[PDB]
């Protein structure tokens, strides 16, 4: 009776860099409360491939920035070294 | 590392409310996060009045 | 009894920097006490116009204008910051 | 907090009007100084090298009560 | 934030091991101090009464921008 | 008896910019002059910079380059950061 929820709004766990810059989003979308979704358009974030979210460790490869849009990070040619 | 990508759209009562937090720095958006009694955690701008109230009513207990 | 010490001499909020320099104030001028006051002759400060105050947050977005102020001024020397809020 | 720093001293500081003090302020700080908060709840500035401004540090310290 | 000096340094530090100062409200601390920062990353206490502290911090703070 | 350097380790190198509108900083304490390998004096501005960054370099500033001064051809870095690009 008392565990419902209040819109997709929880807190996510963004991707750190070691040259003082927004802190970004993985991705444009976060599992919220159970869901799925969408980050706002132009939310920072990352753009990361499988092998390269697996080569992710605490920094050491050059991580794609990007904006989201329309739920999708397009990248903007700038690349940071970025961290778990 | 844990910033808000999204506020509460609508408005939490003060007595759903368990504690709340202040997020980094270097979040894209600033924010408090609070913890309702079901353990979940919810954004909130803290431009909004009734948030900064709700603190204020969470912190003097 | 609920009198200033003295004209002008309370602490103000500087500006931070990402690139490790000294801090610099918001423009020459700071709200002490009730009264309007003006930062010494050579004290850094930065340079900012309102679009980019409001576009101000606590991570670098806009490149602040260092500058010196004189008569009031901050007069600006070419050099350039990342400034936070 | 961290980002409070004295562009101005006080110059003109009585230690019946002092509440407490700050030691000193940020490192990257234009003017290193203390902070003094009065009985009436302002912050006043003052220059550490003054005698007096250590003499009411010192008579503000020996004000908080210790144990046995 | 909530951390004090229980002891003080008994020698006083050479200026080339010192990288910065820090800051503190130690309205609430049983001692008043200074906390250096070494370029080792160590961090040291200093009592600001002693003449060489207040040198330090004056040949460390005019390096700055 | 005609092709030689004249002038042992004394030729320009092509230094970082920076949209901080500061001096210009050697990458590294260290230049190729003349095919040999040279030192910058004790003392000269330097940037401190890894590959990857280095590589993550372009034309639009967008990493924190870290400054520092050559000393013994090691560019001991110091505090001050700046935003750093290749032109």
């Amino acid at each position: 009776y008392d565990y419902e929820e209040a819109r997709c709004a929880c807190p996510a766990r963004h991707l750190n860099n070691t040259n003082g810059t927004v802190l970004k989003l993985l991705g444009c979308h976060a599992f919220c409360n159970g869901t799925l979704c969408t980050a706002p358009d132009g939310y920072p974030c990352y753009n990361l491939t499988a092998q390269q979210v697996r080569t992710l460790t605490t920094p050491n490869t050059s991580c794609a920035v990007g904006v989201c849009m329309k739920g999708t990070c397009v990248k903007n040619g700038t690349m940071e070294q970025c961290f778990k | 590392v844990t910033c808000c990508y999204n506020f509460t759209n609508r408005k939490i009562s003060v007595q759903r409310l368990a504690s709340y937090r202040i997020t980094s720095s270097k979040c894209p958006k600033e924010a408090v996060i609070f913890k309702t009694i079901v353990a979940k955690e919810i954004c909130a701008d803290p431009k909004q009045k009734w948030v900064q109230d709700s603190m204020d009513h969470l912190d003097k207990q």
